[PDB]
């Protein structure tokens, strides 16, 4: 249900979106949302 | 018992959603939100099958309106008043304005589907169209040809000076007054036709012969199309309408070979497993060791696939000349060695408790032969009335005046009539296996022969290749053939029974591999009653 | 049969220009090739339907369709 | 061996086709010679049109402001609201210099609300439709097509290949023909158990009659037989087919009476707030979830029973 | 420009979204309560609840211009397809009375919660000044708390398939042809 | 009729289109599928006469007639496209060509 | 035992055709009389011409202006003719023809006069093939139907019984009848149909009434491909049981081949056998019972079962053979009056059909111009020459 619900940084989650297959894990850690890491920490400082 | 309600409920229920979600219909109820009514409802569905459960729940709680479904939502008052003027007292007492349903409400704005027809249905629809509207224009026609023949009737007797002066309202004289108007519209064209309207209207005996002149020259043109059309429509219908009757029979070509595999048959077999296993959990521990059970009452039946087994080894040329053999004579032995018959006693002319343990092929080849002993029980068990029904069958005398009656199969020898339909059916699935019936004429054939009611041998051919296959496995695999050799070394007819079944059990698991499925196929001499147990991985558990 | 003018779906049109060395194929190509394809079919079809009326015959033979490219200047090998 | 070439006839063609019996034999000499769119961009929906000679827009009978009957339609040309502020007046004389103060100069000093008043007559009448900032506090609520409500209460439409072209013994139907594959889920490969009657009663293909239809629930993925909950047949076109076992969206308590139609749920922002606190007598009216402004408590299965038992100790004296 | 809205306010407008589009069912127009009276019980305990430093001519100006604006704005961004036809026909009511009709006197406050909605569109696309933008914005605000301190009394959920008031009717079938069809 | 109704490689464009060119240049296969074509050739044939069958290497012969007539089309399209200072070709581009060619 | 029959015929009824390509079609109606006079059973019934209706007769349970709009309806002029169009919900489902108001108006005369010939004792079966109308709403028409003349005849009958049952047998289910007698007591309402996806989308377990007609209105939804023997089981006990709670004075019944086993958008499986015992059944209590038909898309099964239905209420076994007529190439191959059943899935369980029986009894076990108004005036016509 919902349109934005991840463990990890939210990627429109309804597994790394966006990305191929061999990147996929299943451990289990403690999960921080964090609205994706301040949103990759506002774009790298805005590209630095 | 009410502390150990809450997991026994926990444990029966199972998942964790449908919990979680009984817990919150649970303490809605408890936070005076729902009433008693709905919370048996709730039970019913949630608790139903647990009659202990639900019978302590009823006594323990203290069980002893409208329904307002969800179609028929009430009106306002305002759309209520209405002058409808043909309403009395009685009408307004028995009449309700305030309720009003809506198609569209039910399918919540999403339409709906029609029933899915098949083609033939289609051309069967399209020919009653066409039929319809032929007749329908030639009585029509009819209808204001009697009508203009009564008017011309009451002009044939008066004089000219009434005759110039025949004013009539709408309706020329009779209780409608638009069937002419639609027969003089569609004869003639839109614009012309108003107006050859009006002045049949206003000015008869003129333009009134004439019309009816025109009229009956068209009637008699349309009777003649309907009549060099109706031949067509019948010798297509009589191909049509039989093949739109049949709907599991047109998909039972694909359908049979789909559903009559190895994985669907141990799907079906594990359900009933797991069913009886899980159904046993909830009522009693010890289980039963009968599913899927099979009755033989007729003996000849065997003595019929024997039949098509030996013309089908005649027929192939994908096998050898002694593996032909050899097939033939494994076929009919396995048939003389398990079901107790000491051999066949239709081998002259006129014809070209004991418990089995068995791998997978053996029972894909037994479930097909019992698949086509139960298509020849339904065949069987209504063919003495079918054979009644077609020895007297009274063909109408006026529709082989007007040669209506369907000659389409009595050309080539297909027809019924005159003889026994079990035997004629025989020897037609021995011709359909040979190859040489056109294999549409004989689904016809089926089709009026049995009113559809045989659609389950319109596949006889492929299900006698698939036990043909089948039974070539039962050589070829070294672990079928040391089974089968294994059960000759066990079949002695001597009572020992209940004291090495265990040690073929034994050897059977060390014989077969894990992934292999394990089967009990235990046959009774007595009634010839036959029953199979699926026991797959409850013996290398240990 | 219908709606059949879909078949050749886009992607087809886009190796086709591939193999025509086109770098960038605009989106409203499509429907044009697509247009063009019906025009060249509607043409060579019905030169194959009148030869194969022709010699009475009820099937079309790839000779024919040889003959009606060979006709318009757009003769085809190898069949 | 159908004949429709020579059989066919002359006088009449293929039916439900005209030809030329009604045009060419005809004679009766007995009277002895005596911009604009499609789309509706008002209400974004479909029906009876009309639209403007020098205005690409098109509008509906009713989306108007004032609301026009067809059988009372204006006659000439006609001119939507900013076609008469734009091609008419206030825009080709009297152009637009200071008139917009002259409307709080005249209106009596309603300027919080005089630009708006004056924006008004520049603007096309329209049907109401939710903002976006309303729309995205409910996550499981969306727009359709047309602009109706769409909440996970209802099911996505089926697609034409399901519906039309979905061959004969399918017909998006599993009453007919023999369908195995209902019966199996492709998330596990397991048996789908059903919750009142613990059957999956796929039965045999000897015997066709033995197989109970079942279905899957949309929410919980639940199995249930078609004849244990009362119901005819499967749940394809419109709402998603909800078990009679989740929470209901209106119940009713009669005593007038209270419908309480739900929460509809909220978003993982910051609107979504949670405080657990007390567990017995909390009179939280529900909206709660199970963990192992709309207030909101984690309440869980050993809260849930104390109350029950509490409420229903409570009420045996009655 | 951003203005803030409570979620009772929201879920109403969401519900009365789901009873026209969904559920088919539009607002009972013949009510108890409505805009004009709305806004005089507003005015009125707002000034008998706090003191008077000059606000009240504010206030009464706030209410005079929310009424023209809800006077003249009800057929333009408000006003559902389903609810035209209804409109229609009080206005044909209207004008064989020889009466002109003012929507203050019939509407209900859920409209007037449409356009609280639809406000912020409304001042993002005018040229406004920005403290007479961030007055409105309070006053908004003010009025959204006050509707919210009696959500009770002013908006109750009931059903009209049982009762009498639910402050909405049930569309008969003649009336959705008409409104969503032609 | 009874109804109600990290980072990605992100390649540029143009590099892999030139690697699909050179791809396709040198190969040899179909491009366009067998049925989909088979399927517009009946139904383009059903419209000039009813009950017409055409055999598998009839289709063939079409199909690969097509193909290469279309691909001719394409690259004289593109030769226009840098002709007239471009690399995206456009319909106009295709009817230029065909009112060259004469069809 | 022995009952008289009064049958309802119109020569004009069957002369308006509604379009190309429709499922609703009057014209089976001719060669379902065609088919009685051909079996020569005019010699045991009373027969009688019905005169349409007119405007305030039929007003009686539609509005003023819904007659009004069916009067004038026309197609040549449908292209201004859209508002009441929609609202009367005619012409998007329900297409224009020429003589809609001559067919409604037949209909309706046909209906109120068995409902009249009922009631004064003349006959103890009327049989209306001209008119069997359930799908019309008060002021809405669906299912190709515009005039609910079965209201008018079950109000006629409650001019003079105090209690009517509807009984409906066939697929796509009247709601307008159940619409119209949904709050009343005196009116018990019983029909058989699918339900799941079903054009008329209508009647659940639920669906028993409110206000004073709780639990009067019996629904019993169906499933695809349901044989004869499971019909008779859904049938008749519910039947009795209804009989014997509610003891109606007056049936109507409705009969009709759409839950024939050949149908267009039928889902059924009944043959003429199954489909005309359930008649003999209701026919075998002795008390009066009103016979309409509209239902059938299919028409060569529709005329040989409607034969089947008067020849079963004329107290007499038809024979399997067919004599001549003039209609006589629109049947099968095999031209015998039986209509062959399907071999498609019956998937309609007994454990779900018992579920519904047991839902229907907890349900029941609480039910123990104006001028020539009242009808009894018809027009002899004696003189029908359909025999061939
Ligand atoms: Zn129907």
């Amino acid at each position: 249900g919902g349109r934005c619900l991840a463990f990890h940084g939210p990627l429109m989650y309804e597994h790394y979106q966006g990305w191929k297959s061999s990147w996929d894990e299943w451990v289990g850690y403690d999960r921080i949302r964090a609205y994706n890491e301040e949103n990759i920490a506002m774009k790298k400082r805005l590209a630095n | 018992e009410e502390v150990t309600f809450f997991e026994k409920a926990k444990r029966y229920i199972g998942n964790k959603h449908l919990y979680t979600e009984f817990l919150k219909i649970l303490n809605l109820y408890s936070q005076d939100i729902l009433d008693l009514d709905d919370l048996v409802e709730k039970v019913d569905f949630y608790l139903g099958s647990n009659k202990e459960l639900f019978t302590w729940f009823k006594n323990f709680v203290g069980y002893q309106c409208e329904a307002f479904g969800p179609s028929y939502k009430r009106l306002p008052k305002s759309d209520t008043f209405m002058p409808c003027s043909g309403r009395d007292d009685m009408c307004w007492e028995v009449l309700n304005d305030e309720w009003v349903g809506h198609p569209v409400w039910a399918s919540e704005d999403s339409g709906f589907i029609a029933h899915r027809k098949n083609q033939y249905e289609e051309t069967l629809f399209k020919i009653e169209e066409e039929r319809h509207e032929y007749d329908f224009y030639i009585e029509s026609n009819l209808r204001t040809i009697q009508c203009l023949e009564t008017i011309v009737n009451k002009i044939e007797n008066m004089t000219e000076n009434e005759k110039a002066n025949f004013k009539l309202p709408p309706g020329l004289g009779h209780t409608s007054m638009t069937i002419y108007k639609k027969v003089i519209r569609k004869v003639y064209d839109k614009e012309r036709g108003f107006e050859i309207i009006d002045a049949l209207h206003e000015h008869p005996a003129v333009t009134a012969p004439v019309v009816l002149k025109r009229l009956k020259q068209k009637d008699e043109e349309w009777r003649r199309a309907q009549r060099e059309w109706n031949k067509v429509w019948r010798e297509l219908e009589q191909k049509v309408f039989f093949k739109s009757l049949d709907h599991l029979g047109l998909t039972f070509k694909q359908a049979d070979k789909k559903l009559l595999t190895t994985k669907q048959l141990i799907s079906e077999i594990s359900s009933i497993k797991v069913d009886q296993t899980n159904k046993k959990i909830h009522w009693l521990t010890p289980k039963p060791k009968s599913q899927l059970d099979f009755d033989f009452p007729d003996k000849n039946i065997f003595y019929d696939i024997l039949c098509l087994a030996d013309t089908f080894i005649t027929h192939t040329t994908a096998y050898s000349n002694p593996d032909k053999e050899r097939l033939k004579d494994l076929l009919k032995y396995f048939i003389s060695l398990f079901f107790s018959i000491s051999f066949e006693k239709i081998e002259e002319s006129l014809y070209s408790i004991f418990n089995l343990f068995a791998n997978t092929n053996i029972y894909i080849f037994f479930r097909h032969w019992t698949t086509i002993y139960e298509r020849l029980l339904e065949i069987k068990q209504m063919n003495e009335r079918v054979t009644k029904e077609i020895n007297t069958r009274s063909t109408v005398t006026f529709a082989k005046d007007l040669d209506l009656l369907s000659s389409q199969l009595s050309e080539m020898g297909l027809d019924f009539v005159g003889e026994d339909a079990y035997k004629q059916v025989l020897r037609l699935s021995r011709r359909l296996i040979n190859g040489d019936l056109e294999h549409q004429w004989f689904e016809e054939s089926l089709r009026q022969a049995y009113n559809n009611k045989a659609f389950k041998l319109y596949t006889i051919d492929k299900v006698t290749q698939s036990l043909v296959k089948h039974a070539h496995t039962l050589m070829t695999d070294a672990k079928t053939a040391e089974i089968m050799a294994l059960f000759v070394k066990d079949r002695n007819a001597s009572t020992t029974s209940a004291k090495d079944q265990i040690i073929y059990r034994l050897q059977v698991r060390s014989h077969m591999s894990n992934t292999e499925n394990m089967f009990r196929i235990e046959f009774d001499k007595r009634t010839l009653h036959v029953s199979i147990q699926y026991i797959a991985l409850d013996d290398l558990t240990l | 049969l219908r709606d059949n003018i879909q078949g050749i779906t886009k992607p087809a049109i886009r190796r086709l220009a591939r193999r025509g060395g086109v770098k960038r194929i605009s989106g409203l190509i499509y429907e044009e090739t697509r247009g063009v394809l019906k025009v060249f079919l509607e043409n060579v079809i019905r030169d194959a339907v009148t030869y194969t009326e022709h010699a009475k015959r009820k099937t079309v033979t790839a000779m024919d369709v040889v003959y009606a490219l060979k006709r318009q200047g757009r003769t085809l090998y190898g069949f | 061996k159908k004949r429709p070439k020579r059989l066919s006839s002359q006088n009449v063609n293929y039916d439900l086709k005209r030809r030329k019996i009604i045009t060419s034999e005809g004679i009766e000499r007995s009277f002895k010679n005596e911009e604009n769119e499609d789309f509706c961009s008002a209400c974004n929906q479909s029906g009876s049109f009309l639209c403007c000679d020098t205005c690409p827009k098109s509008f509906h009978f009713l989306c108007l402001d004032p609301p026009i009957d067809p059988n009372n339609l204006p006659k000439g040309d006609w001119h939507c609201n900013e076609c008469k502020f734009k091609i008419f007046i206030n825009n080709s004389m009297a152009t637009l210099k200071k008139i917009e103060s002259n409307f709080i100069k005249q209106n009596n000093n309603v300027k919080i609300f005089a630009k708006l008043l004056f924006n008004i007559d520049s603007h096309n009448p329209k049907q109401f439709q939710l903002p976006n900032y309303i729309k995205e506090t409910f996550p499981a609520v969306k727009t359709g097509s047309r602009g109706q409500y769409s909440d996970e209460n209802d099911k996505i439409p089926l697609t034409d290949r399901q519906l039309f072209n979905t061959s004969y013994g399918q017909s998006i139907t599993k009453l007919d023909s023999y369908n195995p594959d209902t019966h199996i889920d492709s998330n596990s490969g397991k048996f789908l158990i059903c919750y009142k009657c613990n059957q999956t009663r796929l039965g045999s293909w000897s015997h066709p009659e033995n197989s109970r239809l079942i279905m899957t629930c949309d929410y919980c993925q639940t199995p249930w037989h078609l004849d244990c909950v009362p119901r005819a047949s499967f749940k394809n076109l419109g709402s998603k087919w909800k078990c009679p076992l989740h929470s209901p969206t209106k119940v009713y308590k009669k005593i007038n009476y209270k419908v309480w139609k739900k929460q509809r749920l909220i978003n993982k922002k910051n609107q979504l707030y949670y405080e657990p606190l007390q567990k017995i007598g909390y009179q939280n009216n529900g909206n709660i979830q199970i963990i192992p402004d709309f207030k909101i408590t984690q309440i869980d299965e050993n809260s849930i029973k104390y109350d029950f038992f509490d409420k229903i100790y409570k009420s045996k004296m009655v | 420009i951003s203005l803030q809205i409570p979620i009772k306010l929201k879920s109403v407008l969401v519900d009365d979204w789901e009873y026209v589009t969904k559920d088919k069912k539009i607002c009972r127009l013949p009510a108890d309560v409505t805009v004009e009276m709305v806004l005089n019980k507003y005015e009125h305990e707002v000034s008998q609840e706090l003191e008077s430093p000059g606000s009240q001519s504010q206030l009464s100006e706030y209410c005079a211009g929310l009424k023209l604006y809800f006077d003249k704005c009800l057929g333009n961004m408000l006003l559902y397809r389903l609810e035209r036809l209804q409109y229609d026909e009080l206005l044909k009511k209207s004008s064989k009375d020889q009466k002109p009709l003012v929507p203050i006197r019939i509407y209900g406050a859920i409209h007037l919660l449409r356009l609280i909605s639809v406000l912020p569109e409304l001042i993002s696309s005018t040229t406004m000044d920005l403290q007479s933008c961030q007055l409105l914005i309070k006053q908004t605000e003010d009025f959204l708390v006050w509707l919210l301190m009696h959500v009770d009394e002013y908006f109750n959920d009931k059903d009209p398939n049982r009762s009498d008031d639910a402050l909405y009717v049930n569309t008969s079938s003649q009336y959705e042809g008409v409104a969503l069809g032609m | 009729r009874q109804s109600t109704g990290k980072k990605p490689h992100r390649y540029r464009p143009g590099t892999v289109a030139l690697r699909e060119i050179r791809r396709y240049q040198k190969s040899t296969e179909l491009l366009i599928r067998k049925l989909p074509f088979q399927r517009l050739v009946r139904e383009i044939a059903q419209d000039f006469k009813t009950d017409l069958r055409f055999q598998s290497s009839a289709v063939m012969a079409l199909q690969e007639a097509s193909e290469a007539y279309l691909v001719a089309l394409f690259e004289d399209t593109n030769l226009a496209a840098i002709h007239a200072k471009r690399v995206t070709i456009m319909p106009k581009d295709i009817q230029l060509a065909r009112r060259i060619r004469g069809e | 035992d022995k009952r008289r029959v009064a049958y309802f015929y119109d020569a004009d009824v069957g002369n308006y055709a509604y379009g190309a390509g429709h499922p609703m079609k009057p014209h089976r109606i001719r060669m379902a009389h065609s088919l009685i006079m051909n079996y020569g059973l005019y010699k045991k019934m009373e027969i009688y011409r019905a005169k349409p209706a007119t405007k305030q007769e039929m007003c009686q349970f539609h509005t003023d202006e819904y007659i009004d709009f069916l009067s004038r309806v026309t197609p040549d002029n449908l292209e201004m003719f859209k508002r009441e169009s929609v609202k009367f919900n005619v012409g998007d489902d329900c297409p224009v023809f020429d003589g809609l108001y001559e067919y409604c108006s037949i209909s309706g005369g046909g209906s109120m006069e068995g409902a009249a010939r009922l009631n004064r004792g003349k006959c103890d079966v009327a049989v209306n093939y001209a008119g069997g109308l359930h799908h019309a709403k008060k002021s809405e028409a669906s299912g190709f139907c515009y005039l609910n003349d079965i209201v008018l005849g079950i109000i006629e009958l409650l001019r003079y019984h105090p209690r009517v049952l509807y009984i409906d047998i066939d697929v796509h289910h009247g709601d307008g009848v159940e619409e119209a007698f949904y709050t009343t007591d005196r009116v018990m309402t019983c029909s058989f149909h699918k339900y799941g996806e079903f054009f008329p989308g209508t009647g659940e377990l639920r669906d028993i009434g409110v206000g004073a007609g709780k639990n009067y209105a019996v629904n019993v939804p169906l499933r695809d491909g349901i044989d004869d023997a499971t019909y008779r089981s859904v049938f008749e006990p519910v039947i009795k049981k209804i009989m014997e709670w509610y003891q109606p004075s007056a049936v109507v019944l409705q009969c009709g081949g759409d839950s024939l086993s050949g149908d267009r958008l039928g889902c059924f499986n009944l043959s003429m056998e199954g489909h005309a015992n359930c008649v003999n059944y209701v026919k075998s209590f002795g008390i009066p019972m009103m016979v309409v038909g509209g239902g059938g898309y299919t028409m060569r099964n529709v005329a040989r079962t409607w034969c089947f239905e008067t020849g079963l209420l004329n107290n007499v076994v038809l024979d399997k053979d067919l004599p001549y007529n003039e209609y006589y190439e629109y049947y099968g191959p095999d031209y015998k009056l039986s209509v062959r059943p399907s071999n498609m899935f019956n998937v309609n369980t007994p454990e779900y059909l018992d579920k519904v029986m047991t839902n229907i009894f907890a349900n029941l076990e609480n039910t123990k111009v104006e001028e020539d108004s009242a009808e009894a005036k018809d027009t002899k016509g004696g003189s029908q020459y359909a025999r061939d």
